[PDB]
């Protein structure tokens, strides 16, 4: 009762990692007379080996300060096994807050099971790095580094990368220079790019004659040659490049960026078109560099992408349109004060003919995602309510409210700037944002007020984002949520409509369900023809790379649209074009082996949802067709020995019969034994102490 | 649209409920499943007054009148179970039985589970394939093919795909009628369904009328032969008066399927209607081998296996037991974690059928 | 309450002058019936359970596509007109229908049956969880499952354990109730089983304790029935007509399959045959650990002591031994069963409480 009364008013969640504080400052939790109670049962159960009943006593009183007293010396393995089936769920409800004090005393041990529980649920930054704290072996940290590349989230920006990635000698850091390039898609995508040179197929590309037909073939030149390096059409014959002007020239050089994409250098290759004469021929240069830099953030051996900060703000119309879209993709996961400083006046004035700020809002959430920035939410807050300079259009103002949705993640107490934007202008999607800001404000979710606030909003479309995290972490709120999910799918906006099958398609590889695909019948026809335009594209994006199979129920949804008019041909072919994405062979994986989802990849999915205007109605520029190359993840599985070195090891092959470093494979199970945190795909195996083997 | 259809009860339905109910219910009384009249005096000519309910049955005398369009008042007019006098021209033939009828013209089925059944095809070659191809040959022979053809064998095997294989060579129309679905709450559904089969067989020459599960109908049953209602009792009339008397033997043919011959009416088993009795045997070593090689095209296997040794270890089996060998072959591959079924998987699938059944 | 007052409440406030009054036009005197034939003339045939067959008209509520023949609809008392459509659950579909959500039994509580757990998973749970194994092989997983043994052990625990991991509702259908000894009720109750589980495929069909439809004999007497011949033969068409990816399975239990119709069997539709196996040493150990967790054991009671002398009783019978050991503790008025109680319990359970005696001399 002393904690529950103080649990409603506080700046954080339950639990603390400080074992030397009496909790007498501010809100009082443990009184002074409870000092003897903490040590009361300590000498008893230790000598009697009564830890079975001793743990159950700490679960009743919920005292986190008693945990380090029982763990002192002798066997540390037996006390961890009693924390598996007991500590996480004693009662019908579930309290995971007891892991806060477990980080300090188990710092040198932790557990194989507890390490997974720390990476999920609350998901604190210090909890994800606890896997490197318990083990001092730099070899064991290697296998944990490859899963960190697909992890992103907490540790992304220069706080770890670009600093420790040059190698370090210490206890729980141990990040070598190999883990810098090899774990992330930097060197492996370059070796993968060289693999497509001998794997190339027949190319239909040509130079044709007129520039009108070159624009139609420019999209094919970048789509067919994606991943393959071709110097014949670039250096030799420029007829399909120089003859195009305006939006055609930007889309022409944009195909060059996809040709050189996933290479060690994506800048100096395009410097030929960087400065020629007009801003029209200079526009596609900055766009292709960012497309070619997709997959790498801080560079391989050098931070080469930091030199593009001066290319952001340009008074030219064509360059500024291709600079924000191209550089916003390459700068993802890396925070910069100079890049943000030049993006503040662009998004403030929202000047279409000069600054081209239409895509500047989505770039702010795509770049700084996963980082900690308090100046980006404050500067926009003043420009959101006042709307200074020439800012007029309200849709671009609403785009800022959706742009800040990703910005307050991991900001802690800085989420108050988002609350001021909700009370300023009322938006349909901002009503549920004010509730979910407490996830990163309290450094976790699942509290008492957090659950009650969700039941008040439901009994709108954005509230289901935090419910799914609590439903998986709480069985009580999961049953009442499943009944609410059915009635929420009917709403004016399609946000609640399109997100339900998206989350189902992610887990469709494990537990497929056709009940969601039946409700989509109403999703196809709503009011106007613009509803059916994004309906086929949404059903085709989640079904990219799969022919029927578990999508057979979804096939009946797209069967209602075959041939209607000339404009309907472009609408029905949206799903057909996505089936061939990745030269016809692609496997989309938005998650990892940690039983969580990658929010950096999901951030690019929401960016393309608001974007991609050129395939939809009201086509503006032809440079938006290349946005699909941003969310494409490199498909490979690296073969490693017990030491994690790039050497050929004979094991079960993946999805391509020879497994080596740089070979394309995905979705392969691993039944063998590893060091810690056993994962599929890229894995470092070991051998029992009896013998020495790499399998 | 939602609020538009709500107030139609006070405006449009007032006329609809008056003409569709009050006129039909007038005097304690357009698909018609029911008709009733109570104390109607009309001057022999358009008298009607027929109660379709089994209680208080009526008749119509004093001459004969034919009015297929409108008998008396229109509205409620029915026949249902008992046919009375001049009420014949307007039978209540409406029923959602379209799900029961299956009509396939020139089936494409050749050999799937029927591989090796050519022995039974030769039994159906003379009395079925020959008249449906060159019926003029029987003019010089002096005789004609018998009316019906009886099928016999294991239950649920050989009565489905084997009948469509003969229709391929003759390019005939295969119509399968399930006998268990002929029995419904409507009395006379079995007899009325057989009526429409001969009507469609007269328009198009060389058609095959197949009756599936005749044991559920037969020539007589408890509710008809031993009962007062007429459904199967009137079904036998359509197989005698129509087929034998009016319908020529060359163009129109009839075939049944049954587990036992004694389950039918001994009146039908007599010569003149049901003559040819086709017994379904089991495929031999060559027949069982051609079935496995066809199923191996849709199932991933090893290119170096042999389908002849697979069918050799397995004894004579039905059409289903042979398909079980291929389906179970993939189950043993799951234990070994293989994408294709090797030769050892088929050997274990045969032993699973031999040991698991022992029939 | 707060969100719905500012959102859903004002939606009906503007329509309060219409939606409130226009819904009262139907009235309080309304009835229910079953559809027969639907046409575009706004007239149909409705039948109430009292069989008042009438030819009525159709009011405008929903389009004719949403009116399905054979489903319960909302009717009127006097005019018997069709004012709308209702849910089909009012149809007397199956005589005994029970949907059990979240079954209690699982694979860990059934003992040493893991040899049969991986085998039953392939025919039921595997195509539900991972159909791609059968999809890459281009084959259809077996829909049916044949059970043997005794009830409570192999005919019960094995049925409720597979429904737990599949996260499907347990649907029990009595086998003896499938035959009403009436013409037309046999195929009717069989088609309604796949209808309730065939919409979203939420559950799995389970059938247990068949002493009746399994044996038709030769005649309606001597334990068999004539309606069994038509019911089993027509049920085969429902097995082949039903097609899915394995979200719905059919598990039937019978003592002997020799009396079954080889047509309804149709090998390749049912690839799963579960034979009763004798419990091993690990079976009793898993049953004891559940009850001995809440039951305090003395210092002379160990795991290898209780399994030393055993007849290989099933997982259920071992539970009866733990209850008898606790019954002797109530005689001495204590909550901790000592080792002296198990010695007298094993003699009473396997002899007095279960009469076997193991008749010898080659028998």
């Amino acid at each position: 009762d002393q904690v529950e009364k103080d649990a409603e008013d506080e700046t954080s969640s339950d639990g603390s990692k400080s074992d030397g504080s009496a909790a007498t400052s501010g809100f009082e939790f443990s009184k002074e007379d409870t000092l003897r109670l903490c040590l009361d049962i300590v000498p008893y159960f230790l000598k009697h080996n009564g830890e079975e009943d001793a743990v159950d006593l700490l679960l009743e009183i919920e005292s986190i300060d008693k945990l380090p007293q029982f763990v002192d010396e002798n066997t540390f393995q037996r006390v961890c096994q009693y924390m598996v089936a007991c500590v996480p769920l004693l009662p019908p409800p579930e309290d995971v807050a007891f892991l806060k004090t477990a980080y300090s005393i188990y710092l040198s041990q932790n557990e194989l099971t507890d390490a997974i529980a720390l990476a999920v649920r609350l998901g604190e930054e210090d909890m994800i790095r606890s896997v490197f704290d318990a083990t001092s072996d730099p070899v064991m940290h290697k296998q944990l580094a490859y899963i960190l590349a697909a992890q992103k989230t907490s540790f992304e920006y220069e706080g770890v990368q670009d600093i420790i990635g040059n190698g370090k000698l210490s206890e729980h850091f141990l990040y070598l220079a190999k883990e810098l390039n090899l774990t992330g898609p930097k060197v492996p995508e370059d070796i993968y790019k060289s693999h497509l040179d001998n794997s190339k197929s027949v190319f239909s590309s040509a130079g044709l004659d007129s520039a009108q037909q070159n624009l139609a073939s420019s999209f094919v030149n970048g789509f067919l040659n994606l991943g393959y390096c071709n110097d014949k059409l670039i250096v030799d014959n420029d007829n399909w490049v120089y003859k195009t002007k305006g939006d055609g020239m930007t889309s022409a050089v944009a195909s060059i960026g996809s040709i050189y994409q996933w290479n060690l250098d994506g800048l100096q290759q395009l410097d030929k078109y960087l400065y020629v004469d007009e801003p029209e021929v200079k526009a596609g240069a900055l766009l292709g560099i960012g497309i070619s830099a997709s997959g790498v953030h801080d560079g391989e051996v050098e931070p080469a992408l930091l030199l593009l900060q001066d290319y952001v703000t340009n008074p030219d119309t064509k360059i500024s349109s291709a600079a924000i879209l191209g550089l916003g993709i390459a700068f993802a996961g890396s925070k910069n004060d100079e890049v943000l400083g030049l993006l503040l006046p662009i998004a403030a004035s929202t000047d279409l003919p000069i600054e081209t700020a239409a895509m500047a809002s989505l770039a702010l959430a795509h770049v700084f995602v996963g980082t900690c920035n308090g100046d980006i939410t404050t500067s926009i807050m003043d420009n959101f309510l006042e709307r200074t300079a020439i800012e007029l259009k309200t849709d671009w103002v609403r785009f800022l409210a959706l742009a800040l949705g990703i910005l307050y993640m991991g900001q802690g107490e800085q989420v108050d700037d988002v609350l001021e934007t909700i009370s300023a202008i009322e938006h349909p999607m901002t009503s549920a944002i004010e509730v979910l800001v407490g996830s990163c404000a309290y450094t976790g979710t699942g509290d008492v007020l957090l659950i009650q606030d969700l039941l008040h909003r439901l009994t709108l479309a954005y509230a289901v984002l935090g419910i799914a995290l609590i439903a998986l972490g709480e069985d009580i709120g999961k049953e009442m949520s499943l009944r609410h999910f059915g009635h929420l799918m009917h709403y004016g906006n399609e946000h609640i409509r399109r997100m339900v099958p998206l989350a189902m398609g992610i887990v469709s590889v494990s537990d497929p369900q056709m009940k969601v695909f039946d409700t989509l019948t109403r999703f196809s026809h709503d009011a106007d023809l613009e509803v059916s335009m994004n309906s086929i594209f949404a059903m085709g994006l989640c079904g990219a790379g799969t022919n029927n199979a578990r999508l057979a129920q979804l096939l009946r949804q797209l069967a209602s649209y075959y041939s209607r008019e000339q404009d309907a041909l472009f609408i029905t072919r949206l799903a057909q074009g996505l089936l061939h994405l990745g030269k016809g062979t692609m496997t989309m994986d938005v998650f990892n082996d940690a039983h969580v989802l990658n929010k950096v990849t999901l951030a690019s999915i929401l960016t393309t949802a608001v974007g991609l205007v050129s395939p939809s109605f009201m086509l503006k520029h032809h440079q938006l067709f290349y946005m699909l190359n941003a969310g494409i993840r490199p498909k490979f599985i690296l073969a490693l020995n017990d030491e994690g070195e790039p050497i050929k090891v004979n094991v079960r092959v993946g999805q391509p019969v020879l497994l080596n470093h740089g070979e394309r494979a995905e979705l392969e199970t691993d039944e063998y034994i590893s060091y810690t945190s056993h994962i599929e795909g890229v894995v470092i195996l070991k051998k029992n102490p009896d013998y020495r083997e790499e399998e | 649209l939602k609020q538009t259809e709500n107030d139609l009860k006070d405006i449009e339905a007032r006329i609809k409920e008056k003409a569709g109910v009050k006129e039909s219910d007038t005097g304690l009384a357009h698909p018609l499943q029911v008709a009733r009249c109570t104390k109607i005096i009309k001057g022999e000519d358009a008298k009607y007054v027929i109660n379709l309910k089994q209680i208080a049955k009526f008749v119509v005398g004093l001459g004969e009148r034919v009015s297929p369009t409108d008998i008396e008042e229109g509205m409620r007019v029915g026949v249902d179970r008992s046919k009375y006098n001049i009420e014949l021209p307007l039978p209540p033939r409406i029923d959602p039985s379209v799900t029961m009828m299956t009509v396939e013209e020139k089936p494409d089925v050749t050999y799937s589970d029927v591989g090796g059944c050519k022995d039974q095809i030769e039994k159906l070659r003379e009395v079925v394939e020959l008249p449906l191809l060159s019926p003029e040959r029987f003019a010089t022979l002096g005789i004609d093919p018998p009316k019906g053809i009886l099928l016999y064998g294991p239950p649920g095997t050989g009565k489905t795909l084997c009948a469509r294989a003969v229709a391929n060579r003759t390019d005939a129309t295969f119509i399968r009628v399930i006998g268990s679905e002929l029995v419904q709450k409507y009395v006379g559904e079995g007899a009325r369904m057989v009526r429409e089969l001969f009507e469609m067989a007269r328009t198009k020459k060389a058609c095959i009328i197949f009756f599936d599960e005749i044991d559920a109908v037969g020539g007589a049953r408890f509710d008809d032969g031993a009962g007062g209602d007429n459904e199967v009792q009137r079904t036998m009339l359509e197989l005698i008066t129509q087929l034998d008397g009016f319908d020529p033997r060359g163009n129109i043919k009839v075939m049944f399927a049954t587990n036992r011959p004694n389950t039918l009416d001994p009146a039908l088993l007599r010569p003149g209607r049901i003559d040819r009795k086709v017994e379904f045997s089991l495929p031999d070593l060559e027949g069982r081998a051609n079935i496995f090689r066809i199923h191996s095209k849709s199932m991933s296997v090893e290119r170096g296996i042999r389908w002849e040794l697979i069918s050799r270890l397995c004894p004579n089996s039905t059409g289903a037991e042979l398909r079980s060998v291929c389906t179970e072959a993939g189950m043993f591959a799951i234990r070994a974690r293989r994408k294709v079924a090797t030769e050892k998987d088929f050997l274990k699938a045969v032993d699973k059928v031999i040991s698991g059944y022992k029939k | 309450f707060v969100s719905n007052s500012e959102i859903l409440k004002p939606f009906e406030k503007k329509q309060e002058e219409e939606k409130k009054q226009l819904e009262e036009i139907r009235g309080n005197p309304l009835s229910i019936g079953t559809l027969e034939e639907i046409i575009d003339d706004d007239h149909a045939i409705v039948t109430s359970p009292t069989m008042p067959d009438y030819y009525v008209s159709i009011l405008s509520f929903v389009d004719k596509e949403l009116l399905e023949p054979g489903c319960s609809v909302l009717l009127h008392h006097k005019t018997m007109s069709i004012v709308g459509v209702l849910q089909d659950d009012a149809d007397p579909m199956v005589s005994v229908m029970k949907m059990d959500k979240s079954p209690t039994e699982s694979y860990s509580d059934i003992g040493g049956l893991e040899s049969q757990i991986q085998e039953i998973k392939e025919s039921v749970e595997l195509p539900l969880t991972h159909p791609e194994l059968y999809e890459e092989m281009g084959i259809k997983p077996p829909k049916g499952v044949i059970l043997y043994g005794a009830p409570g052990t192999g005919k019960t625990l094995l049925a409720k354990a597979v429904a737990n991991q599949t996260s499907a509702t347990f649907l029990r259908i009595v086998g003896s109730e499938l035959i009403q000894k009436y013409l037309g009720d046999g195929p009717r109750l069989c088609r309604q089983i796949f209808k309730v589980a065939g919409e979203n495929a939420p559950s799995i069909v389970f059938i247990d304790e068949i002493d009746a439809i399994g044996t038709k004999r030769y005649d309606s007497n001597s334990g068999g029935e004539r309606e069994i011949q038509r019911t089993m033969l027509e049920l085969l068409n429902q097995l082949d007509g039903f097609d899915d990816r394995g979200d719905v399975k059919v598990i039937m239990a019978t003592n002997k399959i020799e009396t079954l119709d080889p047509a309804l069997i149709r090998p390749g539709r049912i690839d799963r045959k579960i034979l009763f196996e004798n419990p091993d040493l690990s079976t009793k150990k898993k049953i004891l650990g559940i009850h001995t967790s809440k039951m305090n054991l003395s210092e002379d009671v160990n795991l290898e002591t209780l399994v030393t002398t055993k007849d290989d009783l099933s997982g259920a019978d071992i539970q009866a031994m733990c209850t008898e050991a606790g019954l002797l503790a109530l005689r001495e008025r204590r909550m901790q069963v000592t080792a002296e109680d198990f010695k007298q319990a094993k003699e009473r359970v396997m002899k007095n409480k279960v009469e076997e005696n193991l008749e010898g001399l080659y028998l």
